[PDB]
């Protein structure tokens, strides 16, 4: 919590202040930019393309799809 | 002499803290710990949002709960983990309160060993200061009734403890449904509620007013060969745990067939075993069959032929639950089932949930059931495990207060009461020993500043004006207005904390201060 | 109900500048008083030193908090300033800081604290001026208690009897005790020199040379003629460039015999004026003396004594009244410095050292000699004599004299709640709080000295409160007592002006919000 | 070629004792500020991150990693003081770094150390005779002034504990769990159960046997939680399905014979069970598993089933109600099934916990102790362990003396006045021998915060002529009569102390060279 003193682990960190709502915010504007383009009967569909096993490819348009394929963090 | 000798194995990297260095570190790390659980108190709190190692994230406001998944590494941090555990187990609400208070208490403490004061005196007198207040506590506390009859002190309380949490979006039919559940299961005559009859089951999809409380079984099933009906009218059940296979010995065996009429001996014997098996169970007039263990594609049809609809691979608590909601009896074998041993069902029905696939079963049931089910439907499955752990706390509030049926009037009225107490004995006290006691009081009375704090109000100015309105009018029912309703009378604003809650607080906080203050000395790796 | 103030980085700034001073100052706080024993640094290099003067403490020891910079230089100016009290400045700064935190959680912006820790000075002031008494010089009985008091907390407290009433003595016979306003420190040479013990250390109203007489004949000088020297007893060269052509056999002797009849020219005219003991400026491009002008010197019996350094030019000509020359034809008698007596002494084999004593012309200048076992006590006790001198330039620059021993400061405490207690508002608590942030001081008199911490504060406040004032710590009693009785005094200056260099500074430190690495 | 193997390192003469003794200090230094009511608190992390907080010698010398031989004899006293009287660990540590500190200075000049070890032997002699002839024994033999001895001694026993604030709530509570015990004192008849959540003062004592709740199956929760005057059948024997002998093999050759199998099978279980309801027990208790179809058949019936039950609990029970562990089930006769008063599970602190109270004639007890942490209880139970020891070697003969460093002080008093009649060395090793049992009460005020030099000598003025019994008093500050303060201690730890301190000084004395091998 920035005390001259750590005690979460060597690899656990803490964002206890606007640091955390910035980092949620940004990352759900994100998310909601990623699936504006794809809105309305003149919305344009999108590519999905995998990094790795068999390399799975999928065009599509709904947004449920797109949030499960890729990885987010 | 010249030679450096070793002594211990290991012993040039072992660090080790000692004398007031290492308790000032213990008192900095429970300072962090207590400033991080500080926002999330109060009714205008805020949650964390905890994520694991494996990704999985969680939003949640119970104290124990974020300490639990906290994954820390000073000692420190571990006991009050330990303290909110601990104080999650016996009690259920105010996990957040104790680490707070602790944090507190060691605040005050380091405070005045800056002044050369024995941390064992510093004990002495947190001791001495929770007797007090526990008195005070105790002298302060009022009743409420414990009936279904008059319940609503009940819904009063469970509405109070409900309040900083998610689930008071509704923040009414989940006190009722609380209350209504461990009213149920509750063995009144003995004063002892069974968490194991409240089968908390949860599922996405539709609102948080959704979450409902049958008075049965919901189970996560479907019926088997799915042309029987889908729905049955009030129903007398077979619980069963046998499965709907022919029999075979625990020993290993061998059955020699010999000749070509042992095998049509042994195929005729099949045969009829199936055939008298669905005999003696329609024979009982059971409409409604229950395996635990499941049974196969012969026993599914001679079920449905037979218009006996039924399922299978019910697990063992959900047959318990079953055979108490229904009043049967579990059964190990076809050959003694009787009349007697079926249940009473109200009704048995299929939900479907939408377009997915998932199924499941709901058992109504139109007697005493002893056993209930709390159901829980949201938006998302964070917002489900925040749903049901709040409901937990409900319900351990409720069941507190069965086994203890004195409350008193939370929002910090308790806590700045206790702090006059303590400090008005602190007066005609000899020196060198009040120090403690004062430090006390003012480590438990931050908890109205922190609660002024995250309400938005000036802290010091509101504590000092509520604290001088109950030193004015003898009337110690008055707390931090955090709603922002006016009134800072309480009685009022129907605020209510349970006595041993509280109590149990305070005296968990003074033990592991108590703890940590005797801690003198560190080695390690 | 408010403003929400979403960002929480200054907050946490503010708490961290706080935690380090208050680490700082604990750091020292075991470095106060009589029992405070000193701490020991060893920087990067192989280099020790044994140190107790808090200033010297906080800057051997590198630091990197922003905070604790700051401190250290708020010691440093303390020392600047006063000389005294470069511990208790920076304590008292830590303390409040530390009594401030708990204000900032309380809900109270920085502004408001800072100004009502401006007020809290203000009053302060005004109860250290009433408190104190006047003092006037010519008064020695209370200059040595004032000496005695600065040195007790120092390694040489137990020469202080024969070691303060020269350090008093070196300042008041070199600034007149009629019309000072000042006194100057840079006129005071320190000289130390390893060997012997401390009970040899001192006080010569001539003066002292680490240089080394050239000519090992004459040793020592009754009736002494010094004279400066500025230019060189050298070959001629002018300044520039210098070229001889030698075209003959007869050219040799010619210039050999030249050289040498000017070398015994500039001689002769440098004894011709009754000089006795000759002092050669450090001289370089041009051989400030040469084999054949030393050999000429000693034969008419003089003393030579050479590379003296520019900057010590000032301090000759204020100590032995002699005039500087950079041409022959203006060495002259009527301006050639005298004294009764020129000695080179060898010190049992661990130093040669030369003095100049008995100036007849006046001399507004002293010299102090020390001496030690080891180098690390000459350096601390040339460090005590220094603080001791700079006790006395307080007192000769504001003429007030308190008490000591923490009666100021505790008594300065309660009358700051007192006026605490009638400012109701939201600066009633900063008042209360700077009020008993002061208490730090009699508390680690206390606890240093093995005593009980609360008792004795209790005691002490119980004391002050009936009206029983200048009554504070004594560690001989071992309780509370009076302290004027006592002989323990401070001058007023060094008071004022760590309390409000602690309160000047610790305003400055919590206007910071913020912290960014550039 | 080298007589020995390579990197062997050998270490010999007066600097290898020297260096020595110097251990022996430095890993006693480590158990020191843990004394006296005012003593305070030891973590230590081991290498996978558990730490352990304690202040007794014992447990924190043998979490300490020791590898110096000298130190390790330090390590084994404090164990055995431990292993034998259960109270004292600190003190015997204590004890021989103070010997050989005090004789060091004897031993940098050439001092034989034969002859300071006969001295250590003559003195550590003499000190237990004094201990002996001076311990009082009430000699009356009755109820009521024994129970006091017995809870003071408790008492001074919890102080210097994490139980201090709570002695008189504990120590009366163990001297029960002491008096309710057989004439054979076993240690296993006291169990002691630690659950979360509580406070302190929430400990309580079953005088029945109380144990968590083992295991259920489909079919609990159904039986009756509660009976009036039940029979508990202790049992040996799982009922369940099963093969019969885990090698026995069925040959039949019909339908009939395979259909009789499987019903002999599901009737000689039910027989099994019921015997076992006809023996007219109401709650059985088993080592081994029950079914779930025994759980189902035992809830049909109003009767309680508690399976797997551990072997220590279950003899509890035994020495509690008044049974007998039947492991065949053809003989449940009434005098086998024990009775008890009250059977009652109970939620305690997110557990569940069986309880049979009111057995009128219980050789066994259960502790029930609360806390807030692990570590916390742990502690707790070290205490109670602690108590329950002193109690237990207290109650073979009740010869007391005070504490507080007065014991410590009318030895160091006798050998002093002893070493002044004895002529030549001797006499100094003696002396030097008292000045080091002098150690304790001044140990006793630094970690109480005192003025150790000038409560030592106002204990030295007061106790050469104006009476013994005389310790430190640390709330009053001062010196006080401590067995009229109710500071009481059996003589055998004290005892045990001198001659284990005494044994460890002579064995590190004794040694003149050290080797050690290249460890392969
Ligand atoms: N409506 C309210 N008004 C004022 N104070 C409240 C109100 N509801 C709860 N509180 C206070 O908030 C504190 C924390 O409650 P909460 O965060 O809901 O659970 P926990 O006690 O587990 O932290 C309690 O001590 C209670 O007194
Ligand atoms: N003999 C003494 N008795 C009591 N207090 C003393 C004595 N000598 C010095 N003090 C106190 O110790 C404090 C620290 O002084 P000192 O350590 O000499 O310099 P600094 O003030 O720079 O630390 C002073 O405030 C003074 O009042
Ligand atoms: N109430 C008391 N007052 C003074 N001294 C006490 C008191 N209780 C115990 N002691 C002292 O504490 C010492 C033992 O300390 P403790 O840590 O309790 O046991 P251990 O001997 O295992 O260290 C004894 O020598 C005894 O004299
Ligand atoms: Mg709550
Ligand atoms: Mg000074
Ligand atoms: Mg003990």
């Amino acid at each position: 919590s920035l005390a001259p003193v750590n005690i979460f682990k060597a690899g656990a960190d803490e964002e206890r202040a606007e640091t955390a709502r910035l980092t949620s915010f940004i990352g759900a504007i994100a998310i909601g930019d990623l699936v504006k383009s794809t809105l309305g009967p003149k919305g344009m569909d999108k590519i999905l393309l995998s990094s790795g096993r068999d390399a799975s490819l999928m065009v599509t348009n709904d947004g449920a799809t797109i949030l499960k394929n890729i990885g987010v963090d | 002499y010249g030679r450096p000798f070793l002594i211990i194995k290991d012993q040039d990297r072992k660090s080790r803290l000692m004398g007031l260095e290492a308790l000032k570190s213990h008192i900095m790390a429970a300072k962090a710990v207590a400033n991080t659980m500080r926002t999330s108190l109060g009714p205008n709190g805020l949650d964390k949002m905890m994520v694991d190692k494996d990704g999985d994230v969680t939003v949640t406001n119970d104290g124990a709960t974020i300490l639990s998944m906290m994954d820390v590494d000073h000692q420190i941090a571990k006991l009050m983990v330990e303290l909110s555990k601990s104080q999650d187990d016996e009690i259920g609400d105010g996990t957040t309160g104790v680490v707070v208070l602790a944090g507190a208490l060691l605040e005050e403490a380091e405070q005045l060993l800056d002044r050369g004061i024995h941390p064992i005196r510093i004990a002495d007198g947190y001791e001495q200061a929770a007797r007090v207040a526990i008195e005070h506590l105790d002298k302060i506390s009022d009743s409420v009734l414990v009936d279904i009859k008059d319940t609503e002190p009940l819904i009063q309380t469970a509405k109070t403890t409900l309040g900083s949490k998610v689930v008071n979006s509704c923040h009414r039919q989940m006190a009722e449904i609380a209350v209504n559940a461990v009213l149920t299961v509750a063995d009144m005559e003995r004063r002892d509620v069974d968490f194991e009859l409240i089968k908390v089951e949860g599922k996405v999809g539709g609102r948080l007013e959704d979450t409902k409380l049958i008075k049965g079984v919901i189970v996560d099933k479907d019926f088997s060969h799915p042309q029987m009906p889908k729905k049955v009218e009030d129903a007398k059940i077979a619980i069963l745990t046998c499965p709907f296979e022919p029999p075979k010995p625990k020993t290993k065996h061998k059955l020699d067939v010999t000749s070509v009429e042992d095998y049509k001996a042994l195929q005729k014997y099949e045969k009829e075993k199936f055939e008298e098996m669905i005999q003696q169970i329609k024979e009982t007039g059971a409409n409604l069959a229950i395996c635990q263990w499941g049974f196969d594609d012969e026993a599914n049809h001679l079920l449905l032929q037979n218009n006996l609809p039924a399922v299978r691979w019910v697990g063992g608590p959900e047959i318990e639950l079953i055979a108490i909601a229904t009043g049967g009896r579990i059964v190990p074998r076809f050959s003694e089932l009787t009349a007697e041993k079926l249940g009473f069902a109200g009704l048995v029905q299929e939900i479907s949930f939408g377009t997915t696939k998932d199924k499941m079963l709901v058992i109504e049931q139109c007697k005493n059931s002893r056993a209930v089910t709390i159901f829980i439907r949201g938006g998302n499955k964070m917002i489900i495990e925040e749903a049901k752990r709040s409901l937990h706390d409900a319900l351990c509030v409720i069941r507190n207060l069965i086994r203890d049926n004195r409350v008193v009037y939370g929002g910090g009225a308790a806590e700045i009461s206790c702090a006059l107490a303590v400090s008005q004995e602190a007066d005609k006290c000899p020196t060198l020993e009040q120090y403690a006691m004062r430090a006390f009081a003012d480590a438990l009375e931050v908890i109205p500043m922190a609660l002024s704090e995250n309400s938005g109000m000036n802290p010091i100015q509101t504590m000092t004006e509520v604290r001088a309105r109950q030193v004015k009018e003898m009337n110690p029912a008055l707390g931090i207005d955090c709603l922002h309703k006016g009134t800072n009378d309480m009685k009022q604003q129907h605020v209510i904390e349970t006595l041993i809650g509280k109590k149990q607080q305070i005296s968990l906080a003074t033990q592991m201060v108590r703890m940590i203050l005797k801690i003198d000395d560190i080695r390690k790796p | 109900k408010g403003a929400y103030q979403d960002r929480d980085k200054p907050a946490q700034i503010r708490f961290s500048n706080i935690s380090a001073a208050k680490a700082v100052a604990d750091a020292i706080r075991t470095s106060l008083g009589p029992k405070g024993m000193d701490k020991m640094i060893q920087d990067g290099k192989g280099d020790v030193t044994i140190t107790n003067d808090g200033a010297t403490i906080l800057k051997q020891m590198q630091v990197l908090h922003p905070a604790a910079r700051m401190l250290v230089e708020l010691s440093k100016a303390q020392d600047i300033e006063a000389g005294d009290g470069t511990t208790s400045v920076v304590i008292i700064a830590g303390s409040l800081l530390d009594s401030c935190t708990k204000l900032l959680q309380k809900g109270i912006h920085p502004t408001i604290i800072s100004e009502s820790f401006q007020k809290a000075l203000e009053k302060g002031i005004e109860i250290l001026t009433d408190m104190s008494r006047p003092v006037e010089l010519s008064d020695r009985e209370t200059l040595l208690n004032s000496a005695t008091t600065s040195l007790n907390s120092k390694v040489v407290s137990q020469y202080s009897s024969l070691l303060s009433p020269m350090s008093v003595n070196a300042v008041m016979k070199v600034i007149d005790p009629a019309t000072a306003t000042s006194v100057d420190l840079r006129d005071i040479k320190i000289v130390k020199k390893l060997g012997g013990t401390i009970d040899d250390c001192e006080l010569v109203e001539g003066l002292v040379l680490t240089q080394k007489v050239s000519n090992s004949g004459i040793t020592r000088v009754e009736k002494a003629k010094i004279g400066l020297i500025q230019f060189c007893l050298s070959a001629p060269k002018t300044d520039m460039d210098n070229q001889i052509v030698v075209s003959d056999y007869a050219q040799m002797d010619r210039v050999l015999r030249e050289e040498r009849a000017y070398i015994l020219n500039l001689v002769k005219q440098i004894k011709k004026t009754g000089c006795n003991v000759l002092l050669i400026q450090k001289s370089i491009l041009r051989d400030a003396l040469s084999d054949l002008a030393l050999h000429f010197l000693n034969k008419m019996k003089i003393m030579v004594i050479k590379d003296i350094e520019r900057e010590d030019i000032e301090f000759i000509c204020k100590t032995i009244g002699t005039k500087p020359v950079a041409h022959i034809d203006q060495f002259t008698a009527d301006m050639l410095g005298s004294a009764e007596l020129a000695e080179e002494v060898n010190l049992n084999g661990s130093g040669k050292l030369l003095k100049i004593t008995g100036c007849a012309s006046p001399g507004k200048t002293v010299t102090i000699v020390v001496r030690g076992s080891n180098k690390l006590v000459i350096e601390e006790a040339e460090r005590s004599i220094h603080d001791a001198l700079c006790v006395i330039r307080c007192l000769v620059k504001k003429r007030a004299l308190i008490a000591g021993g923490g009666a100021p400061e505790i008594e300065l405490a309660l009358r700051l709640t007192e006026y605490s207690r009638t400012l109701s508002g939201m600066e009633s608590y900063c008042v209360r709080a700077f009020a008993d942030a002061m208490e730090v001081i009699p508390s680690t008199l206390a606890e240093n000295a093995g005593l009980n911490p609360i008792s004795t504060v209790t005691e002490l406040r119980n004391r002050h409160a009936q009206g029983e004032k200048t009554a504070g710590i004594n560690v001989r009693k071992g309780g509370i007592s009076n302290i004027l009785e006592e002989l323990v005094v401070q001058p007023l200056l060094v008071s004022v002006s760590a309390l409000t260099l602690a309160t000047e500074t610790v305003r400055s430190i919590l206007k910071i919000d913020d912290v960014v690495n550039t | 070629v080298i007589l020995l193997k390579e990197g062997t390192d050998s270490s010999q003469g007066i600097p290898q004792l020297v260096s020595n003794i110097s251990a022996c200090q430095v890993i006693a230094e480590a158990v020191r500020t843990t004394l006296g009511p005012r003593g305070m608190d030891k973590l230590i992390v081991d290498g996978r991150g558990k730490a352990t907080i304690s202040n007794d010698g014992a447990t924190i010398l043998k979490l300490l990693d020791v590898v110096h031989p000298a130190a390790k004899t330090l390590v084994d006293i404090a164990k055995s003081q431990d292993a034998e009287v259960g109270d004292g660990t600190t003190s015997v540590t204590l004890l021989a770094a103070e010997f050989l500190k005090q004789v060091k200075p004897y031993v940098e000049e050439g001092l034989h150390p034969q002859i300071i070890i006969r001295a250590f032997r003559t003195a550590t002699q003499l000190a237990v005779n004094k201990i002996k002839e001076i311990a009082v024994t009430v000699k009356k033999a009755d109820k009521v002034e024994q129970r006091k001895l017995l809870e003071k001694c408790a008492m001074t026993a919890l102080s210097s504990k994490l139980i201090s604030q709570q002695k008189a709530f504990f120590a009366k509570m163990v001297v029960d769990a002491v008096m309710m015990l057989d004439d054979l004192l076993q240690l296993k008849m006291i169990g002691i159960k630690k659950v979360q959540g509580g406070a302190l003062e929430d400990s309580q004592l079953v005088a029945g046997v109380a144990f968590k709740k083992t295991f259920s199956y489909a079919g609990f929760e159904m039986q009756p939680k509660k009976y009036h005057n039940p029979k508990i059948a202790l049992l040996n024997v799982e009922l369940e399905l099963k093969a019969e002998k885990d090698n026995a093999e069925i040959r039949v050759h019909t339908v009939e014979d395979y259909q009789a199998i499987v019903d002999a099978e599901w009737n000689i279980l039910y027989d099994k069970l019921e015997k076992i309801h006809h023996s007219g027990a109401k709650v059985v208790l088993s080592k081994l598993p029950i079914g779930d179809v025994a759980t189902q058949y035992f809830a049909d019936r109003d009767m309680f089933c508690a399976g797997r039950v551990p072997e220590e609990d279950l003899k509890r029970t035994m020495m509690a109600c008044g049974g007998s562990i039947q492991t065949s089930v053809n003989a449940l006769s009434a005098d086998v099934l024990g009775r008890c008063q009250v059977f009652e599970e109970t939620q305690i602190g997110g557990e569940r916990y069986n309880f049979f109270t009111g057995c009128p004639k219980a050789k066994t007890c259960t502790f029930i102790l609360r806390g807030g942490a692990e570590q916390f209880m742990e502690e707790t139970e070290r205490s109670l362990h602690d108590a329950i020891m002193i109690v237990r070697r207290a109650i073979k003969n009740d010869s007391v003396v005070a504490g507080g460093g007065a014991i410590e002080m009318e030895l160091s008093k006798y050998l002093r006045d002893y070493s002044r009649t004895i002529p030549g060395k001797q006499q100094l090793l003696i002396g030097a021998y008292a000045k080091a049992l002098e150690i304790i009460p001044r140990q006793l005020c630094d970690n109480a915060g005192f003025d150790a030099t000038n409560i030592l000598n106002k204990l030295r003025a007061r106790h050469a002529q104006g009476g013994t019994w005389y310790g430190v008093d640390i709330n009053n500050e001062d010196i006080a009569d401590n067995f009229e303060a109710f500071v009481w201690e059996p003589a055998m730890v004290r005892i045990n102390a001198l001659t284990a301190a005494s044994e460890a000084a002579c064995l590190i004395v004794s040694v003149d060279e050290t080797i050690k091998n290249p460890r392969s």
